[PDB]
């Protein structure tokens, strides 16, 4: 009966789509930190310095 | 002799396809809910906020 295979391949299809989703969630995590730090650091750099009075 | 059996197994083919269809239909239903929910929730999050005056 045709039904049997239709079920089995659905199981696979779900699983693959899960794995594909995962990589985006993971990568978004990696990028989050890297981005946030880059902004903070760059800001402090411009904002700060010393001045010779005399 | 042969005819008799053909009919019987035909019945099974029908029922088995039916059972498989049920899975697909149901599952689609189960996902429909969460799919919508996620989108609405996520939009309300990004759009809303308060601002100090």
């Amino acid at each position: 009966a045709i039904g049997i295979g239709t079920l089995i391949i659905f199981i696979a299809m779900v699983l693959v789509a899960a794995v594909a989703a995962a990589v985006l969630i993971n990568t978004s995590g990696f990028l989050q930190q890297k981005a946030m730090a880059t902004g903070k650091e760059s800001t402090e750099q411009v904002a700060s310095g010393l001045q010779v009075i005399r | 002799a042969i005819g008799i059996g053909t009919l019987i197994i035909f019945i099974a083919m029908v029922l088995v396809a039916a059972v498989a269809a049920a899975v697909l239909i149901n599952t689609s239903g189960f996902l429909q809910q969460k799919a919508m929910a996620t989108g609405k929730e996520s939009t309300e999050q990004v759009a809303s906020g308060l601002l100090c005056s």
